[PDB]
């Protein structure tokens, strides 16, 4: 994200090969509780809000980048249920200007 | 303008018009008896009323001196207007950039006209105002003070002082925000080359989904594809991916903004040692400002001591800060803060003070915008930890406003108790 | 209904034809309102030599500060205005012919050629010194307008600037004439002596806030209270309980 | 001596007339500025040494050879407010700024010389502070030179300096051979008199008050006149489109209101337009605590100064590293 | 940056002093700001 | 002044960020309004009406009550005595108030956390944001006392649905 116009080549089968966002996104929703990739710490970087699933044994450092936290166990009935309100809410925001 | 055979003309006219002036009052007064020795010998000879004929008759005979072009154009005397050094391209652009808003204004009006069912006319209308709200859109700020003017004008004794006062807080607010608007496209520039900027970002963010979308299509076929046909997937891949790189290599145009004063603080030469020698390189940091509370500062590092500098002015823009001003002359109350080493003091004074400050903090406070205060440097007087205490101290300062928010109470300037 | 739409035709006309005339009555309320109290106009000597003839013919009540009100300038610019007007016509008293006025017409007929900066009323200059009082939680009042506030310091400093011109003004117009001497050889001896004006110094001779007592005491023996030049010299000699304004 | 220092200064301070040698060695000296005022971006001794210091040697140069700095540094304060509103009521600078004289070493010829009168106090002093109430004037004996020079130089400042920039922008050459032709007009009472009344200096009135309009703009004049009459331009849509929905259910009147709503949207909104020709310096009249007869000539004082109404020709950008004033607000600060 | 607050507030206050442009989602965040709760005092009851 | 210092105790101010909240202080009547809590209640939302800096505000209550209603007993004691100047006072105060509540040009918020009676609804129910607790008791026992459900209760009780405003002020 913060280098989102670097160029990449092309090898082989690889991981295969994908580039960066052409538009800057205007919010990051994170399902990371092991903290594999940089996305909270790039997003707090490049302001921008982050929506994300908080453990008890959070850092102090990862916490307070995050802007929208909700407290839980990320079991998958309240993954589903997080997606759930999340695609609910906006389809239902969608059909109100008629798409 | 006026040809010189005019202004030939009219200074000839005037000449011929007061000798018939003299003649016919002369001729007036003689048929009235009244002999004319006060126009005669009075009016014609020895009047001298300037005493310009010293110059007279310098002038002629200098006229004749020496020669060469009678049509040269030469240097302007009561020339340096030094306000009139502005680039006019942008002059030139904005004229017809209005031209054309206000020909497709213009036929809008003659399709309006020109409909003939009242649903399309609804229809026609609503494309109307929806022009007039992007192109011919007044802000809400000069309504205000449209109903101020009108009050003015009949508002007498005291209520013409507290009118002309408020009106004047609203002119300098409603200036600001016109010459320093970050929506408006026409305060950006192009920085050297290191309503057409939209498209021209839409037309390479549609050719960038179109090579994304080919470039996954062939992706898709090649895990399914062996061999030469394989191969010639991948040579076509990679010529997609030099294409797309190529166009996004092109939307990072960076920008300046207009109005804002970009100076030099430091620059270094610093040097790293490897076996073959010493390897030398430059840093500048350099720091911006608006003059109106906005201000930044940036590090670079290059090989060149114009490369540095050009670097740090391209990524000054990129962090910027808002600071808070007391009436917009000086800070709400006094601060200290350090950074490492460097202790920094600053105090407010008085409206008539002046500025009181070492060349780094100086600096940073004049872009800053700040009118009337005194300083102090303490400890270390490193120029990058300066720049950094000054950014620190000028955020740490607490105004009445967050005083008010802070407490719930409400904060009152003395003077006005 | 064509009728309806024809006054409707009309009323767009007589905007559009006289919409030039408010942009200039407009660039006048802003040359007004950039500088606060500076008239945007500039008096011109017709206007002052119709101030100076409606003063004479009728003092009593076309006075000083009717004219100012009437011609929206300062009365010390009125009085300044009356005293060189009056010497004026004493020049051309005393000639016999009318001056030459090739000048003042010049700067009354073209004012769109010059700079002017006249001003109306006096605006004072604050120093705008950060210093605040935060008030009680439970508080229930309206605080006052800074333009209010602002407003009574310039009448109170106008005031101030009126009473020390008439002070100052006075005195100079009675040297013009010729009542006091300022020179160190026109001041002679009279034929009993020299006068002094006596001071009663001291807390028991205090006259006022500002200085004691005075009384002359001539040189034969008798003394008389102030006339109205030593009464002019006490006043202008007190100290005064202000900073030095301008 | 004094042309020197406009290669010091690289600018027109030398108030004197350019030979052809002059005005080209000008040329280059301010093509030289156009090009130092690029490169400040790379220059880290531009504020507090360069400006501060063609600032300093601009108002030297302005108040007439006078160490500023030395003055300034006598008193105590950083900035230079008070010290040049002091300066602004000496004697010698009032009699400048009267226009009954030409230049500040003039003005101190004829007060040291023992020709001029305060209350008919002949006086010596050229610095000599003036407050309200003094009356200046001059002596009997030299009082009708001094009304000639008046008259000279206002009626010579309207021709060598006003005429010749107005509509007039004729190389030099063609210029001083009509400037002859344009003084033998002002040899007489009646010649200055006829000129006064003509239609040449009327349509140049007019014009210089059209370009004053345009000037406005840049301020956002022409949106002041929207917020003011906000309600008619509403009207006047209101009215065409009430029309064009009831003519039309049921077009001269349509090509009418047409052409006045695009003369109104045209006056409105069109933006502020700049030329190349530049405005002309115009001679000031400090109104603001001077008054003046300029018959006898004589003058009264009745205010103090202003501190941005003094006619110096620095940017106030320049200035404000010396004022360090909160311009904006009319006050004197 | 040097900037004091969080996101929403530092954001606004940006926003406030023509520093940068407004971002879309600024207004979401004003409709929706994000939830607050009282001070704990640091302890667990063991339940 | 130093003369307040009661009323001062009797209606509490609460400051926050925008928002200024008014909570009522009186324990030994509960909270029943006087003319002088009425009238710096009056004071108190003029001024927060008047300035900018606030939002919004907002009406509490301490204790178990929110309000009982008004003095009655006072209004008695001063018929008894002969003059009514203090009742015609006291009411137009209070339906000044009242009215100042229906148009209040900012948005406020009453909490309800306990009893209310009689006008301590007419100061709240007006309003445009009422917020009510598991303890909110709302009754009209005017007619039981000889008074009628005066302070603009005969609006928010007339436009109820049905003939449940007749039901609820006549049986109280
Ligand atoms: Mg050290």
């Amino acid at each position: 994200l913060t280098n989102s116009y670097s160029p990449k080549k092309f090898r082989s089968r690889h991981k295969k090969l994908c580039f960066g966002p052409t538009t800057m996104p205007d919010c990051v929703v994170v399902f990371d509780a092991e903290r594999k990739s940089s996305v909270v710490l790039e997003a707090a970087k490049l302001q921008i809000p982050v929506v994300a699933i908080v453990d008890p044994n959070v850092p102090l450092e990862f916490f307070e980048k995050i802007t929208y936290p909700v407290p839980a166990r990320d079991s998958v009935k309240f993954v589903y249920l997080f997606c759930n309100v999340i695609t609910k809410c906006f389809v239902a925001e969608q059909m109100k200007m008629g798409i | 303008t006026i040809s010189p055979a005019e202004a030939d003309r009219v200074v000839r006219d005037l000449l011929a018009e007061v000798e018939k002036e003299k003649q016919r009052e002369r001729e007036e007064r003689q048929r009235q008896g009244l002999d004319c020795k006060d126009i005669d010998d009075e009016d014609e000879d020895e009047e001298d009323y300037l005493g310009i004929e010293p110059f007279i008759e310098k002038l002629k005979k200098q006229n004749l001196k020496d020669d060469g072009e009678l049509n040269r154009r030469e240097e302007s005397s009561d020339s340096d207007s030094e306000l009139d050094e502005v680039d006019w391209d942008e002059e030139r652009k904005k004229e017809d950039m209005f031209n054309k808003k206000f020909q497709r204004h213009k036929e809008l009006l003659q399709t309006l006209t020109k409909s003939e069912t009242l649903d399309e006319a609804y229809k026609w209308m609503t494309k109307l105002d929806k022009f007039e709200e992007k192109h011919f859109k007044l802000a809400p700020e000069y309504r205000v003070i449209g109903e101020l003017m009108n009050r003015l004008k009949v508002a007498e004794g005291k209520d013409k002082f507290i009118l002309q006062q408020k009106i004047n807080r609203a002119m300098r607010l409603v200036e600001w925000k016109e010459a320093f608007d970050p929506n408006n496209p026409a305060n950006y520039g192009v920085i050297e080359r290191d309503d057409d900027m939209k498209e021209r970002d839409d037309i390479l963010l549609e050719k960038l989904n179109a090579i994304d979308k080919k470039l996954e299509s062939k992706l898709s076929e090649l895990d399914h594809t062996f061999g030469k046909k394989g191969k010639r997937l991948e040579e076509e891949i990679r010529d997609l991916a030099e294409e797309r790189n190529a166009l996004t290599e092109k939307k990072r145009q960076p920008l300046y903004r207009k109005g804002y004063d970009v100076h030099v603080i430091d620059v270094k030469k610093v040097a790293k040692v490897t076996k073959g020698g010493r390897v030398e390189r430059y840093t500048a940091l350099m720091v911006c400002g608006n003059y109106e509370g906005v201000i930044g500062y940036a590090k670079a590092k290059a090989e060149t001591g114009q490369s540095a500098m050009q670097k740090a002015y391209e990524k000054c823009f990129q962090n910027l800060h808002y600071i808070e001003r007391h009436e917009e002359h000086t800070i709400a109350h006094a601060i200290q803060t350090s950074y490492k080493k460097t202790k920094l003091y600053l105090w407010p004074a008085p409206t008539t003070t002046g500025m009181k400050a070492g060349r780094v903090v100086k600096t940073m406070l004049l872009l800053a915008g700040f009118k009337n205060i005194k300083s102090k440097v303490i400890g270390s007087r490193n120029s990058y930890n300066t720049v950094k205490a000054v950014l620190k101290a000028l955020n740490a300062v607490e105004t009445p406003k967050d005083v008010q928010e802070k407490f719930g109470r409400t904060v009152v300037e003395k003077y006005l108790l | 209904m064509i009728k309806e739409i024809e006054k409707d035709n009309r009323h767009s006309r007589v905007f559009v034809d006289g919409i030039k005339q408010k942009m200039m009555e407009m660039s006048v309320l802003l040359k007004q309102v950039k500088e606060p109290g500076a008239r945007g106009s500039y008096l011109k000597d017709s206007e002052k030599t119709e101030m100076y003839r409606l003063h004479k013919e009728n003092p009593e009540v076309y006075t000083v500060e009717r004219l100012a009100k009437d011609y929206r300038i300062m009365r010390q610019r009125v009085h300044a205005i009356l005293f060189l007007k009056e010497d004026e016509e004493e020049e051309e008293r005393k000639l016999g012919r009318p001056l030459d006025d090739s000048v003042e017409r010049l700067l009354d007929e073209y004012p769109e050629f010059f700079v002017s900066h006249d001003r109306e009323f006096h605006v004072a200059s604050l120093s705008y010194k950060p210093d605040f009082k935060v008030m009680p939680e439970g508080w229930d009042g309206t605080i006052k307008d800074m333009d209010e506030v602002h407003y009574e310091i310039s009448k109170k400093e106008d005031d101030i600037l009126y009473e020390e011109f008439l002070r100052r003004f006075e005195f100079n117009k009675l040297k013009w004439k010729g009542e006091v001497k300022c020179h160190k050889y026109s001041r002679r001896r009279s034929s009993d002596g020299w006068k002094i004006t006596v001071e009663k110094l001291g807390p028991q001779g205090k006259r006022g806030n500002g200085g004691g007592w005075k009384f002359v005491s001539l040189p034969d023996g008798s003394s008389r209270p102030l006339n109205e030049v030593e009464k002019m010299y006490v006043k202008r000699e007190a100290p005064r309980r202000r900073r030095k304004i301008l | 001596l004094r042309f020197q220092t406009c290669r010091l200064l690289l600018g027109n301070v030398w108030n004197r007339e350019l030979t052809i040698i002059q005005r080209r060695i000008l040329r280059r000296l301010r093509n030289r500025k156009r090009s130092i005022k690029k490169r400040k971006i790379y220059s880290k001794k531009y504020l507090t040494s360069y400006i501060q210091l063609q600032t300093t040697r601009k108002l030297s140069l302005f108040y007439g050879d006078l160490p500023i700095t030395e003055m300034h540094r006598g008193t105590k304060r950083t900035s230079y407010i008070p010290f040049l509103l002091n300066l602004e009521t000496r004697f010698d600078v009032i009699l400048l700024r009267l226009h009954f004289l030409e230049t500040i070493p003039q003005a101190r010829q004829l007060i040291s010389h023992r020709r001029v009168c305060v209350n008919k106090g002949m006086v010596s002093i050229t610095h000599l502070k003036l407050s309200h109430g003094d009356i200046i004037s001059f002596q009997e004996n030299n009082a009708i030179i001094r009304g000639e020079e008046i008259r000279r130089s206002f009626y010579k400042e309207i021709l060598v300096e006003k005429i010749i920039g107005k509509l007039l922008h004729q190389p030099l050459r063609m210029w001083r051979r009509s400037k002859t032709e344009w003084f033998h007009l002002l040899k007489t009472k009646r010649g200055c008199r006829l000129l006064l009344k003509s239609r040449f200096l009327q349509q140049l009135r007019s014009s210089m008050q059209e370009e004053d309009l345009e000037r406005t703009k840049k301020f956002g004049s022409e949106k002041v006149c929207l917020g003011s009459s906000f309600a008619e331009h509403k009207r006047m849509k209101r009215n065409l489109l009430k029309s064009l929905f009831l003519s039309k259910r049921r077009p001269i009147v349509y090509n009418s209101s047409l052409s006045l709503y695009s003369n109104s949207t045209y006056c409105f909104a069109s933006p502020h337009k700049l030329t190349m020709k530049r405005r002309i310096k115009r001679i000031e009249l400090p109104t603001h605590y001077l008054e003046v007869n300029y018959r006898t000539p004589k003058a009264v004082v009745f205010y103090g100064p202003n501190i941005g109404h003094i006619p110096h020709d620095i940017r106030l950008k320049d200035l404000n590293l010396l004022l360090w004033s909160r311009n904006g607000r009319g006050q004197n600060i | 940056s040097w900037m004091k607050g969080d996101l929403l507030s530092k954001t606004r206050r940006l926003v406030g002093g023509l520093a940068t442009r407004e971002p879309v989602w600024l207004k979401a965040m004003e409709a929706s700001p994000p939830p607050v709760f009282p001070r704990s005092n640091g302890n667990l009851k063991k339940i | 002044s130093a003369s307040d210092a009661d009323v001062q105790d009797q209606v509490s101010v609460e400051g926050k960020a925008k928002s200024r909240a008014a909570i009522l202080d009186r324990p030994s009547s509960l909270n029943a309004l006087s003319a002088p809590m009425v009238g710096r209640l009056k004071r108190l939302y003029e001024s927060w009406e008047e300035n900018p800096a606030i939002s919004f505000v907002l009406m509490k209550g301490s204790g178990k009550t929110f309000c009982s209603g008004a003095d009655v007993l006072p209004l008695y004691h001063s018929i008894n005595e002969g003059n009514t100047e203090e009742c015609k006072h006291f009411f137009g105060s209070l339906y000044n108030f009242v009215y100042l509540q229906g148009t209040y040009l900012k948005p406020n918020i009453a909490i309800m956390d306990g009893v209310t009676m009689g006008c301590g609804g007419g100061i709240s129910i007006p309003g445009m944001f009422r917020v009510a607790t598991d303890k909110t008791v709302l009754a009209h026992p005017e007619v039981q006392i000889g008074f009628h459900p005066d302070a603009g209760a005969s609006y928010y009780l007339s436009r109820l649905p049905g003939y449940l405003g007749e039901y609820l002020a006549l049986t109280g």
